[PDB]
């Protein structure tokens, strides 16, 4: 049976991608605590200085 | 007669291959990494919890016989324990 | 190949009119290759929401993969309104009754739950249970990883995390970290449990912790992960998080206070206080400077009520003040809890009688003369 190479690029490839897609969308999925967040820091900063003029 | 034909494992299945690989009894698991010491060898810390239990074995089968208690055999080769029975084990 | 602006109502009019549905899916999943690196093409989409689902098998999934991205991508896209008729109608599709399918309908969810207002919006009309369901028993082994990281998306908002307190999610998912298989939905699960635990600003924290952190494996078993040696560097990170805070309301649960707590308003449940050597040893004088009464009530405790649970705790604190205090079985004898908690050795009950015969050892072995 020649298709053991066939095997490795049938399945080994398959934890490629999923070490490839659902580690990274772990991390792209983290801009709700990494870009809405930080986002609600600098808005405290716009209104810090709109109670002066308001 | 011998092959080193080469062998592949994925480590989900790195102990229920090879304990049903070890419940048949033809293989010769040959070292290729001999530039390491006894330690760390990826897995130091676990052999040493079978080892911690081995001797924790060994001391329960010596006051076993102090007090003198007929020992239960019912000799059969049994299904090998999974890491998920091993935390289980040691409460 | 680039440059596309025009022609996306003819490809929307072509897409409903096709009696080939197949030659419709292949121009389905057509568009859903070149949306997957392009921006909006959702009044459309609400038009292209009622002929999806429709008899078909590859256009249910794929029009669900293109309507979660459209609903994914774009300020002035999001539908949420539309999405809520939306959610609940794939909520059918939803069911833990089907079969390989699911899976791209939890990757769908994925991107659905990865929204923040539309998850508010959609955990009123959820029904988390269904996604218990699928923490019930239905084989995940990667249907899970698609759960935890629905549950871990979840977990952003605190005005969510207090919603999601209602359901013994933490104690359910504790039985899944027991599992540890893939080694990745451990990974998922042990940054889920971070951030239950740290984004959440209320005093609910500590009810998220004794509910299972404390009272359950799972500081147990972060100890042996810890032990663990993976390569992944946010889960080595997470597993020292977890330990620091846990290790610490852990210490905080036992002040003496708590257990004053546990004593005076009485049901006498056992707790990380009532076994832990750093109670018994700083609390020792705890019951004698507490006018050594309060110490005898609750051998009050044990000698009136049965309470074949709660006693077991009322003889394994007792063992301990008498362990931590010799003079304390002066004060035993003064109450003469000793021959209570003898004629309690005789209980029917199993742990009340193995833990009577610690205390009562415990009580004759300092033994000075009569």
């Amino acid at each position: 049976s020649d298709a053991d190479v066939q095997k490795q690029i049938k399945h080994m490839m398959a934890f490629i991608e999923q070490e490839a897609n659902e580690k990274a969308e772990e991390i792209d999925a983290k801009a709700e605590e990494e870009f809405n967040i930080e986002k609600g820091r600098l808005v405290q900063t716009q209104r810090l200085k709109i109670m002066e003029y308001y | 007669e011998m092959t080193l034909a080469q062998l592949f494992l994925q480590s989900e299945a790195a102990y229920c291959c090879v304990s049903e690989l070890g419940e048949l009894g033809k293989v010769q698991f040959r070292d290729l990494n001999p530039d390491v010491n006894v330690f760390q060898r990826k897995f130091v810390n676990e052999v040493r919890r079978c080892e911690e239990m081995d001797r924790k074995l060994r001391f329960v089968e010596k006051e076993i016989r102090k007090a003198n208690i007929p020992i239960m055999d019912t000799g059969e080769n049994p299904e090998v324990p999974f890491p998920r029975d091993m935390i289980d084990l040691e409460a | 190949q680039t440059e596309g602006s025009q022609c996306a109502k003819t490809f929307i009019n072509l897409m409903t009119h096709i009696s080939k549905e197949q030659t419709v899916q292949y121009i389905l999943t057509l568009v859903d290759d070149t949306l997957q690196e392009n921006h909006q093409r959702n009044t459309a989409w609400s038009y292209f929401l009622p002929m999806l689902n429709r008899q078909d098998l590859f256009t249910v999934h794929m029009a669900a993969r293109i309507i979660a991205k459209l609903a994914a991508w774009g300020k002035e896209l999001m539908e949420g309104s539309d999405l809520n008729y939306y959610f609940n109608w794939i909520k059918t599709q939803l069911s833990s009754q089907s079969s390989q399918y699911v899976q791209c309908v939890a990757g769908c969810l994925q991107l659905m739950l990865r929204v923040n207002e539309y998850r508010f919006a959609w955990v009123e009309a959820d029904g988390v249970n269904c996604i218990m369901g699928v923490l019930s028993n239905k084989c995940g082994f990667q249907l899970q990883y698609q759960m935890i990281f629905s549950v871990w998306l979840l977990a952003f908002s605190p005005q969510m995390c207090e919603h999601l307190r209602r359901y013994n999610i933490i104690p359910v998912l504790s039985d899944i970290l027991q599992e540890s298989v893939k080694e990745k939905v451990t990974r998922i699960i042990l940054a889920a449990f971070r951030n239950f635990l740290e984004k959440s600003v209320e005093r609910e924290t500590r009810q998220e912790y004794a509910l299972a952190m404390i009272q359950c494996k799972v500081l147990k078993q972060l100890e042996n992960l810890e032990q663990q040696k993976y390569d992944d560097e946010d889960i080595s990170e997470d597993i020292k998080f977890l330990l620091e805070k846990l290790g610490e309301s852990v210490q905080d649960l036992s002040s003496f206070d708590e257990y004053s707590s546990e004593l005076k308003s009485g049901r006498l449940e056992w707790s990380p206080v009532h076994k832990s050597e750093k109670f018994w040893r700083e609390n020792a004088a705890r019951l004698n400077e507490k006018n050594y009464e309060l110490l005898k009530i609750l051998t009050k405790l044990l000698e009136v009520s049965d309470d074949p649970q709660v006693l077991a705790v009322a003889a394994h604190d007792v063992g301990e003040y008498v362990r931590h205090y010799p003079r304390g079985k002066r004060v035993i004898e003064q109450l003469g809890g000793k021959q209570l908690v003898m004629n309690h050795m005789h209980h029917e009950d199993q742990q009340v009688r193995y833990n009577a015969l610690l205390a009562v050892q415990k009580l004759m072995v300092h033994n000075w003369e009569y």
